[PDB]
RNA sequence: UACCUGGUUGAUCCUGCCAGUAGCAUAUGCUUGUCUCAAAGAUUAAGCCAUGCAUGUCUAAGUACGCACGGCCGGUACAGUGAAACUGCGAAUGGCUCAUUAAAUCAGUUAUGGUUCCUUUGGUCGCCUACUUGGAUAACUGUGGUAAUUC
RNA sequence: GACGACCCAUUCGAACGUCUGCCCUAUCAACUUUCGAUGGUAGUCGCCGUGCCUACCAUGGUGACCACGGGUGACGGGGAAUCAGGGUUCGAUUCCGGAGAGGGAGCCUGAGAAACGGCUACCACAUCCAAGGAAGGCAGCAGGCGCGCAAAUUACCCACUC
RNA sequence: CCUUUAACGAGGAUCCAUUGGAGGGCAAGUCUGGUCGCAGCAGCCGCGGUAAUUCCAGCUCCAAUAGCGUAUAUUAAAGUU
C-alpha cells in the first residue's frame, strides 16, 4: 500500500537529557539489527532508512516530540488509470482540470505528464488498470461516477468540449505534414485574433518568407499562433517553451494567458525556472521513479507549489525522499595542475550570408585548453557558421581549418536509424578512458543500461538529447561544436550533465563551443564569452569577445530583463518586466550578485 | 425509521422433544424455514398475553369492554374463532395450526385446485392465482374469512384463458423451425 | 389499473403563468438556460473580488 | 510488542503450520482466547492468540484459497 | 503606503480606523482595522507626489495648461439651476436644463437631460 | 444556539392541530407573529393544502394571495402564512363562500361553512380594562383590538359583538351564571355547556364547573373558557358534533349503524 | 415460557465458584440470487489542513444625463429595458461538535406588582423658502504608487 | 396605495428569581471571611431585583439528614436494551434545552452578539515575500494527512420542504 | 430503481448455498486411511505413549440457513448483592 519511515532532526532533538528512550524501546534495535543508533553525545541521534518497518512506537514516547513519521512513496494497484501493459510504465491519477485558471503541470522527466494530457485529450483514453476490454463510453463512467469527470467526460462525448493539443516535438513535422507560405496561415481561419497573436508573438519578420528556411524561433512561432487562432473549446500547452529566446518566452506566456477567463480549462507544463509564475495559477506535482510509476500529487498555490518542488521533499500531505539544491551548480570548486602549455589560434572577422541574411563575425582568441559561449538572441546567426566554417559552404574570402578532428554537436535532433541504439554505438566506441565517463554522465539514480536498449524511435526527449551528448565524446575528437544541450532537460537532469561535460573537456585538454539559452545553463560552463548582438533577419555581429560578466552583461542590457539570487539557497529567479529594484539592478547594470 | 422484530429464537438451543414438533409441523404446510413457525408463534403469543391482562380486569371496566369487542371481530374476520364462542376465554384455547389454516398456500391445497402442497406454493409465486382481482405471489397473505370465496386462477395465465408458456409455444415452434424448416 | 393527477385549464394563459416551469416544457413550449450547475458560483465569487466593472467576468471570465 | 503501547504480549498462534506463515519482523493482529482474564487449557502464562498475518486470515494462509501477498 | 494628514513624524505607523478615515474601505458594518500608513514630513523615501497647481504664472507649460477641456456635467438639483442662470422666484424652471450630446449610436444622435429633484 | 430569536419551526416540534404528516421533511410553517398564539393558531397555507385542497405546493399558495382573493376579517391580508386563530372570519368572495374557524369536540380547526350574513361580524373576548390618557378607557381582547369607549359596565371575561367593518361594538354579552360557554384550551376542548357555577381562589387559577345537556359535570381552568351566548341559545352559529363529547365506544356505534365510508 | 446442565469424591449429601445457554452492539473471518426500509470518523487526537463551494437581496412605488440597448422626439418629476454605485434589510437563523460543566446543566412547578423586546396585528397622529430649504460623496471621467492583497 | 416616525397594547421571545429532584469517594471531617465570607445602613453601576460593587457597622453562614475536598472514558432531558413481579445497564447521536468554534482576553455594529463565514492583542502553530512587508483558522459540505481494532462521493439539483 | 410490457431466456453434467459440528455438557460415526504424548485438538471435563468414536484426511450424518463463525462491552440465567 505504501511505505513508512521514521525522521529525527529538531529543535533541541537532546540525546543529552532524554536518557535515550527511542534506542530503549524499539523492536527493531531489539532483534539485533541496529536501526537507531545512540549514545550519550553532543550529536544527534542517528536512525536508519531501509531498516525501518514503519511501527511508530519510538514516537510516542520520546520524551521529546523530536522524531516525526514520514511515509515514502511505492505503488500498491490503485486507482490506476492506465496501463501498456506488463513491465511498463503506469499512470494513477489525471485530476480536475479547473476552469478560469490555468492549470500548472510540473515533475521529472518520463514521469506521465505527457500521458495524463493524452487521455485528457479523450485520443488515448484510459485503459484503467487492465487490458483494455472494456471501453466504450460506459464503464469508465461507472468507475469515476461520485466525482467529477463524470460531467467533463460526458460534455466531451458528446464534443461540447473540442480538444487541441500543442505537440512535445517539433521534429516529425517539420516532415509528417507540409505548408504553403502565406496562404497556408492565411486559409487557417480567421481574423484579429491571428494578427494579435502573430504581433504580440514579436516577430514581424517572417510574414513573407517560406518555411524552409526558417529556424526554432519562426516554428515555434507560427505553431502557437495556428494553435491559438485554431477555434475550439479545450486547449493544452506541452512543453510551449522549449529552445526559444528568454525574452521571447515571456511573450509567449502572456498569449497562452490570453485565453484562460470565461469558462475555458487550460492545462500547461514545463520545467521551469522561476517563470511558471506567470504561466499558472494552480500547481500540480508528480512523483515516482522515471519510466516505471508515476502519482499525480493533488494542486497547490503557485508560490507555496514551487519551492516544494524544488525545496528537497514537500509532504504532510504524504512524503518522499531526494529533490533539493539544483537550480544552478553551487558545485564549489576550482584550480588546476600547471597548465603547459597551450595555444593562441585565431579565428578570423569573417563575413557570411546566405539570402535574407548579412551576417558578420569578428576576430577573436579561441584558446587551448580551454570553454566558449554564444548566444544571444534567436536569428542572431550562431548554428549555420559553425557548418559554414567546418565544411559544407563558404568562404568567398578567407578562413582557418580546424586542427583537430572535430566533434558535432547538432541542435536539430531527430535522427533515423533503424535496428537499435547498441548498432549505432558500435560506430563510437566503449573502450579507451573507459573508467566510468557515459557512466559519470548517469547510471545510478536515474539509470541507463537505461541509454541502450530499446528504439530510438520511442525514446523522450532528455534521453535523445543524451543519446546526442554520447555521439560527441565517442568519435576520437578534441574541439566540439555543441548547440542547445538545455533542449528537452530539467533542471536535475541538466546542471549534473553540463558540469560532467566541462570536466571532461577540460580535464583531458579539449575546447568546446556551447550554444545555450539557459542563466544556470550558461552561466555555470562560460568563460568567454563571445556575445551576439543584432537583429534577426537582418544584421548579426559577433562582438569582439570579452568578460563572462561583461557578455552577459551586454546581451540584459539590450533586452531589458534581469534576475536576483535566492538569498538563502544560491538560486536565479527571474524580474517581473518592470519592477522597482527593477531599477537598481538596471543601473548598477549588475544582474549578478554574489561571485 | 421504525423497524422491529416479528420472531423470537428458542431459550434452549437443541431438544430433542421441540425439535421434532418444529420440523413435523413444516412438512405438513410446506414451509421453508423455522423462521416462518416462530414468526407465527411470535403473534400469537402476542394475543395471549394481552386477553391474559383483561380477564384480571374489573368486569364491566369500559377499558375492557372496548378492547375486547374489537379484537374478537378481528379474530372472527380472519375466522381463528368463531361468534358461537365470542368471549376472551377461548383465546387462550386457541393455538398455533388454526392460523396455519388461514394461509393462502393451506387454503389453495384445501379447498381449490393442486397436487401435493410442494406444488401449490409454486403456482402462488409463478403468478397464476389472484384473490379476488388482485395477483398476489406472498404464500402468507394470512386470509380474511369473506376472501375465500373469491379465491380463483388468474385471467392472464396458461391455466384458463390466457397466452400459454414458453414450454408450449417453444415446441409449436419445433413444428416449425425444428421440423418444418430445421 | 393505473392513477394520475390531471389538470384542464380554461385558456392557455392561465396555464402559462402559473404552471411549474418544468411541466410547460414536459411537452415543449420551453426550455432552460441557465446551463448547468457550477459556472455560476465560480464566477460569483470572481465578480465579488472586483468594483465597478464586472463586464469582463460576466462576458469574459 | 505493541503499536500503541510499547509493552509486551506472548500470543498463541493456532493450527498446524501456520508458524511457518508468521515471519519475525511483521505486523500481526492479536485477539483474547475467550476466557476473558485468564489462561486457558494447558498452556500457562498466554491470554492472547493470533488471527490475522497482514491483511489476510490464518484460514486462508490455511486452507489454501489464498497465498502470502509478497 | 499612502500619505495622510495628522501623522506627525514620517515614521510607519499602524492606525486603527474606520469609516469616515483616510484609507479605509469597510467590507462590513462597523468594521475595524489596523493597517500601516505613512507620515506627513515629506523625504527622498517616497515614490510620488501629487502637486496641484494653485497658482498660475506668466508662462503656459506646453503639455497641462495649453491643453483645455470642459467640464462634463451641469446641476441635476432645481435650485443649483436658479443659483446659476440666476433666475427669478417665478419664472418656470423647465427648459434651462443642460442638454447633453449622445455623439453617434448609428442611428441617430440623442440630447440626454438628467430629472429635476425638488 | 440561540443568541436572538428563532425563525423556524420543525415538522415534529409543531403541534398536533394541524394534523401533519412525517414524510415531508424537516420543516414545518411557522406562524409568523400576528394576533394569535402559536399554539392557538391555524396558519393560512395549513387551511389551503392540507384542508381544502386547492393548492399543492407552497408556490401556489405564494401565486393565489397577491391576486387578493383572500381576507381576513374583512381586511385583505397577501402572505403565505398568517395568524388566524379561533373566532375569526376568512372569506373568499369569487368562490362565494366563508368559514369560521371554531373547534371540533375532538379539539381541532374544522371547516364550519356559513352565510356571508353571519360573517359580518365575530365574536370577542375581553381580557384588560386599562385606562389611557386624559379619561379615556380601553378593552383589549385576545384577538388584540383596543377598542376605545365601551360601555362602562362591560368588565372581563365578557364577550361582544365587534362589526368587522366599522369597528365600535354594537352589543354584549355578561358573563353570568347559566349562560353558554365554549372551551378553548385544556384537556376538555370544543365541549359546549352552560356555566352552572363558579368557583373562587385568592390567588390565581380559579377553575370554573361546566354541565352540558347529556348530564355530565366537568370543570376547566377559568382562562379557557369563552361566552357564546345566553343559556342553551348560541348567538353564533354551531358546527356537528355540538360538544356532546361521546366516547369511544359509542362513536363505533355510530360508524357501523349507518354503514358509512360510501356514498 | 416465572426453566436450568457439566466439573472437587472410592461413593453420597452440601457450601461455592468456574464452564455451558439466550438477547443486545462494535470489531473481524468466510460466504452471498431477488425485493423494500437505511445507520455510517462519536469511541482515539475539541489533532492539523491543499483546492472548490456553503448568504445574499428590487417592486407600479428610495436614488438612473452608464458616451449601455432602445427611441419614432422628447425630458418640460419624465420612458421602455438597464450593468454599476449610494440607501434600506438580512448575515445573532440554520448547520456542526460534546471539550468544559455535579444543585451546575436540566426537568416538572411557579414569578415579574423587579424588567427589556426588531417585527406583526390593533389603537395613538393640530400649540427675497413653504408652489418645497442647506452642501457633499460614489458610480462616472482622467492621472498613479507598491514584489504582493476583496490594498 | 407605498414608505417613515412617537407612545400604548399584542406577538415572538429574552433575562433574572421560587419549590422539589443527582453518579463514585471519609486512605477528603470540619469548611468559609477584608484577597466579601453572612447580615444591616447609604451610595455607585445595570434593562431591572440583588454584596453585583464601594463606604461605614455588626459576627455571622454551613456540616454525620455527609458539608467541604477529590474523582468521573459525566453535557442534561424526552428515551433505548434486557425483563414474571421488583430491577439492572446504557443515553456522543436526527426532538427540546445548554456550552464552544486553535488556546486566552478585550471590543465595534445592531433591537438582539462579548459574534469568530466581525475586529484587535498576546500565546501555540502555519503560509507568501523583491525581506521593505502581507495574509490565515474545515468541531459547515466534500476531500487529505495523522491516529488507531474502527467508519462513504473533491457526485446531481432548488422541483419538493422551508 | 420499482411496477408495466415486446423479443430471447432451465433437463440438472448446470441458470451450482454456504457456515460450523458429530466423546459428554448438546441435536449427529465404539466407519476407513495416516500420525503415535510427536504434531495438534480442547470455553469446561479431557483426547494423543502404534487397535485414537475427540488429532490430520476420505466417506456418511447433524444444526441453522442468505446467512453462519470468532473477539469484546453489557443484560437475563444470579434468591451468587
Ligand atoms: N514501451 C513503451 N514505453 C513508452 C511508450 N510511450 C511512452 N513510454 C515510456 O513512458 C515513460 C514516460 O513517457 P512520457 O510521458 O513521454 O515521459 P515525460 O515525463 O513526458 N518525459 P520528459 O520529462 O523527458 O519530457 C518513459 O519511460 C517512456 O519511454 C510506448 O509507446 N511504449
Ligand atoms: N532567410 C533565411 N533564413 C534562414 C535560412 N536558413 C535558416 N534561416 C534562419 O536564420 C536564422 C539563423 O540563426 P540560427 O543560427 O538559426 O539561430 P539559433 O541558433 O537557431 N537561435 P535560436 O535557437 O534562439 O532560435 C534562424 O532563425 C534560421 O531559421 C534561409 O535559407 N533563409
Ligand atoms: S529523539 Fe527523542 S529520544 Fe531519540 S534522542 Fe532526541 S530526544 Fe532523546
Ligand atoms: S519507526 Fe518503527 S522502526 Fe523506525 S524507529 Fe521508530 S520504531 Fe524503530
Ligand atoms: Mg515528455
Amino acid at each position: 500500500k505504501l511505505t513508512r519511515i521514521a525522521i529525527v532532526n529538531h529543535d533541541k532533538c537532546k540525546p543529552k537529557k532524554c536518557r535515550q528512550e527511542c534506542k530503549k524501546s524499539c523492536p527493531v534495535v531489539r532483534m539485533g539489527k541496529l536501526c537507531i543508533e545512540v549514545t550519550p553525545q553532543s550529536k544527534i541521534a542517528w536512525i536508519s532508512e531501509t531498516l525501518c518497518i514503519g511501527c511508530g512506537i519510538c514516537i510516542k514516547k520520546c520524551p521529546f516530540g523530536a522524531l516525526s513519521i514520514v511515509n515514502l512513496p511505492s505503488n500498491l494497484e490503485k486507482e490506476t488509470t492506465h496501463r501498456y501493459c506488463a513491465n511498463a510504465f503506469k499512470l494513477h491519477r489525471l485530476p480536475i482540470p479547473r476552469p478560469g485558471e490555468v492549470l500548472g503541470l510540473v515533475g521529472t522527466n518520463g514521469i506521465g505528464k505527457s500521458t495524463a494530457l493524452k487521455i485528457l485529450a479523450g485520443k488515448q483514453k484510459p485503459n484503467l488498470g487492465k487490458y483494455d476490454d472494456p471501453p466504450d463510453w460506459q464503464e469508465i463512467l461507472t468507475y469515476f461516477r461520485g466525482s467529477e469527470l463524470q460531467n467533463y467526460f460526458t460534455k466531451i462525448l458528446e464534443d461540447d468540449l473540442k480538444a487541441i493539443i500543442k505537440p512535445q516535438y517539433v521534429d516529425q513535422i517539420p516532415k509528417a505534414a507540409k505548408g504553403t507560405v502565406g496562404s497556408i496561415l492565411d486559409r487557417k481561419d480567421e481574423t484579429k485574433t491571428q494578427a494579435i497573436v502573430c504581433q504580440q508573438l514579436d516577430l514581424t519578420h517572417l510574414k513573407e518568407r517560406n518555411v524552409e528556411d526558417l529556424s526554432g524561433g519562426e516554428l515555434q512561432r507560427f505553431a502557437c499562433a495556428v494553435v491559438c487562432i485554431q477555434k475550439a473549446d479545450i486547449f493544452m500547452f506541452d512543453e510551449p517553451s522549449s529552445y526559444l529566446d528568454v525574452k521571447q518566452r515571456l511573450k509567449a506566456a502572456i498569449t497562452i494567458r490570453s485565453l484562460i477567463n470565461p469558462d475555458r480549462y487550460i492545462i500547461v507544463v514545463e520545467h521551469d525556472l522561476s517563470v511558471l509564475d506567470y504561466l499558472s495559477d494552480f500547481i500540480c506535482c508528480l512523483y515516482g521513479v522515471p519510466s516505471a510509476y508515476g502519482v499525480v500529487t493533488m494542486p497547490f498555490s503557485v508560490r507555496e507549489g514551487i519551492n516544494i518542488f524544488l525545496d528537497g521533499y514537500v509532504p504532510t500531505e504524504n512524503l518522499r525522499f531526494r529533490d533539493a539544491s539544483l537550480v544552478f551548480k553551487v558545485a564549489e570548486t576550482a584550480n588546476e595542475e600547471e597548465v603547459k602549455k597551450m595555444c593562441m589560434y585565431k579565428y578570423p572577422g569573417m563575413k557570411k550570408k546566405m539570402g535574407e541574411f548579412e551576417l558578420a563575425i569578428v576576430a577573436g582568441e579561441f584558446t587551448d585548453s580551454e570553454i566558449m559561449v554564444m548566444l544571444g538572441e534567436n536569428g542572431t546567426g550562431k548554428t549555420t557558421f559553425i557548418r559554414m566554417l567546418a565544411g559544407r559552404l563558404k568562404p568567398d574570402e578567407g578562413g582557418e581549418v580546424p586542427v583537430l578532428n572535430v566533434s558535432y554537436k547538432p541542435q536539430k535532433i531527430s535522427p533515423k536509424s533503424t535496428g537499435s541504439v547498441r548498432q549505432l554505438l558500435h560506430e563510437k566506441i566503449r573502450d579507451a578512458y573507459t573508467h566510468p565517463q557515459f557512466v559519470t554522465d548517469v547510471m545510478k539514480p536515474l539509470q541507463i543500461e537505461n541509454i541502450i536498449d530499446q528504439e530510438v524511435q520511442t525514446l523522450s526527449g532528455g534521453e535523445l538529447q543524451r543519446v546526442a551528448l554520447a555521439l560527441c565524446l565517442g568519435k576520437p575528437a578534441d574541439v566540439y561544436l555543441i548547440d542547445e544541450p538545455s533542449a528537452y532537460l530539467d533542471s536535475e537532469q541538466r546542471l549534473m550533465a553540463a558540469r560532467v561535460v566541462k570536466r571532461f573537456i577540460l580535464h583531458a585538454k579539449k575546447t568546446a563551443f556551447v550554444v545555450e539559452h539557459d542563466f544556470i545553463m550558461a552561466t555555470y560552463l562560460a568563460d568567454r564569452v563571445i556575445v551576439f548582438d543584432g537583429i534577426p533577419s537582418k544584421n548579426t555581429v559577433a562582438n569582439s569577445p570579452q568578460t563572462l560578466l561583461a557578455g552577459m552583461n551586454k546581451f540584459l542590457s539590450q533586452l531589458e530583463i534581469t534576475f536576483r539570487r535566492d538569498p538563502n539557497n544560491y538560486r536565479p529567479r527571474i524580474n517581473k518586466l518592470n519592477s522597482i529594484k527593477d531599477v537598481e539592478q538596471k543601473k548598477s547594470g549588475n544582474y549578478f550578485f554574489l561571485d | 425509521w421504525v423497524c422491529r422484530k416479528t420472531y423470537v429464537t428458542p431459550r434452549r438451543p437443541f431438544e430433542k422433544s421441540r425439535l421434532d414438533q418444529e420440523l413435523k409441523l413444516i412438512g405438513e404446510y410446506g414451509l421453508r424455514n423455522k423462521r416462518e413457525v416462530w414468526r407465527v408463534k411470535f403473534t400469537l403469543a402476542k394475543i395471549r398475553k394481552a386477553a391474559r391482562e383483561l380477564l384480571t380486569l374489573d368486569e364491566k371496566d369500559p377499558r375492557r369492554l372496548f378492547e375486547g369487542n374489537a379484537l374478537l371481530r378481528r379474530l372472527v374476520r380472519i375466522g381463528v374463532l368463531d361468534e358461537g364462542k365470542m368471549k376472551l376465554d377461548y383465546i387462550l384455547g386457541l393455538k398455533i395450526e388454526d392460523f396455519l389454516e388461514r394461509r393462502l398456500q393451506t387454503q389453495v391445497f384445501k379447498l381449490g385446485l393442486a397436487k401435493s402442497i410442494h406444488h401449490a406454493r409454486v403456482l402462488i409465486r409463478q403468478r397464476h392465482i389472484r384473490v379476488r382481482k388482485q395477483v398476489v405471489n406472498i404464500p402468507s397473505f394470512i386470509v380474511r374469512l369473506d376472501s375465500q370465496k373469491h379465491i380463483d386462477f388468474s385471467l392472464r395465465s396458461p391455466y384458463g384463458g390466457g397466452r400459454p408458456g414458453r414450454v408450449k409455444r417453444k415446441n409449436a415452434k419445433k413444428g416449425q423451425g425444428g421440423a418444418g424448416a430445421g | 389499473k393505473t392513477t394520475g393527477f390531471g389538470m384542464i385549464y380554461d385558456s392557455l394563459d392561465y396555464a402559462k403563468k402559473n404552471e411549474p416551469k418544468h411541466r410547460l416544457a414536459r411537452h415543449g413550449l420551453y426550455e432552460k438556460k441557465k446551463t448547468s450547475r457550477k459556472q455560476r458560483k465560480e464566477r460569483k465569487n470572481r465578480m465579488k473580488k472586483v468594483r465597478g466593472t464586472a463586464k469582463a467576468n460576466v462576458g469574459a471570465g | 510488542q505493541l503499536i500503541k503501547n510499547g509493552k509486551k504480549i506472548t500470543a498463541f498462534v493456532p493450527n498446524d503450520g501456520c508458524l511457518n506463515f508468521i515471519e519475525e519482523n511483521d505486523e500481526v493482529l492479536v485477539a483474547g482466547f475467550g476466557r476473558k482474564g485468564h489462561a486457558v487449557g494447558d498452556i500457562p502464562g498466554v491470554r492472547f492468540k493470533v488471527v490475522k498475518v497482514a491483511n489476510v486470515s490464518l484460514l486462508a494462509l490455511y486452507k489454501g484459497k489464498k497465498e502470502r501477498p509478497r | 503606503f499612502p500619505m495622510k494628514q495628522g501623522v506627525l513624524t514620517h515614521g510607519r505607523v499602524r492606525l486603527l480606523l474606520s469609516k469616515g478615515h483616510s484609507c479605509y474601505r469597510p467590507r462590513r458594518t462597523g468594521e475595524r482595522k489596523r493597517k500601516s500608513v505613512r507620515g506627513c514630513i515629506v523625504d527622498a523615501n517616497l515614490s510620488v507626489l501629487n502637486l496641484v497647481i494653485v497658482k498660475k504664472g506668466e508662462k503656459d507649460i506646453p503639455g497641462l495648461t495649453d491643453t483645455t477641456v470642459p467640464r462634463r456635467l451641469g446641476p441635476k438639483r432645481a435650485s443649483r439651476i436658479r443659483k446659476l442662470f440666476n433666475l427669478s422666484k417665478e419664472d418656470d424652471v423647465r427648459q434651462y436644463v443642460v442638454r447633453k450630446p449622445l455623439n453617434k449610436e448609428g442611428k441617430k444622435p440623442r440630447t440626454k437631460a438628467p430629472k429635476i429633484q425638488r | 444556539m440561540a443568541r436572538g430569536p428563532k425563525k423556524h419551526l420543525k415538522r415534529v416540534a409543531a403541534p398536533k392541530h394541524w394534523m401533519l404528516d412525517k414524510l415531508t421533511s424537516v420543516f414545518a410553517p411557522r406562524p409568523s407573529t400576528g394576533p394569535h398564539k402559536l399554539r392557538e393558531c391555524l396558519p393560512l397555507i395549513i387551511f389551503l393544502r392540507n384542508k381544502l385542497k386547492y393548492a399543492l405546493t407552497g408556490d401556489e399558495v405564494k401565486k393565489i394571495c397577491m391576486q387578493r382573493f383572500i381576507k381576513i376579517d374583512g381586511k385583505v391580508r397577501a402572505d403565505i402564512t398568517y395568524p388566524a386563530g379561533f373566532m375569526d372570519v376568512i372569506s373568499i368572495d369569487k368562490t362565494g363562500e366563508n368559514f369560521r374557524l371554531i373547534y371540533d369536540t375532538k379539539g381541532r380547526f374544522a371547516v364550519h361553512r356559513i352565510t356571508p350574513e353571519e360573517a359580518k361580524y365575530k365574536l370577542c373576548k375581553v381580557r384588560k380594562i386599562f385606562v389611557g390618557t386624559k379619561g379615556i378607557p380601553h378593552l383589549v381582547t385576545h384577538d388584540a383590538r383596543t377598542i376605545r369607549y365601551p360601555d362602562p359596565l362591560i368588565k372581563m371575561n365578557d364577550t361582544i359583538q365587534i362589526d368587522l367593518e366599522t369597528g365600535k361594538i354594537t352589543d354584549f354579552i355578561k358573563f353570568d351564571t347559566g349562560n353558554l360557554c365554549m372551551v378553548t384550551g385544556g384537556a376538555n376542548l370544543g365541549r359546549i355547556g352552560v356555566i352552572t357555577n363558579r368557583e373562587r381562589h385568592p390567588g390565581s387559577f380559579d377553575v370554573v364547573h361546566v354541565k352540558d345537556a347529556n348530564g355530565n359535570s366537568f370543570a376547566t381552568r377559568l382562562s379557557n373558557i369563552f361566552v357564546i351566548g345566553k343559556g342553551n341559545k348560541p348567538w353564533i352559529s354551531l358546527p356537528r358534533g355540538k360538544g356532546i363529547r361521546l366516547t369511544i365506544a359509542e362513536e363505533r356505534d355510530k360508524r357501523l349503524a349507518a354503514k358509512q365510508s360510501s356514498g
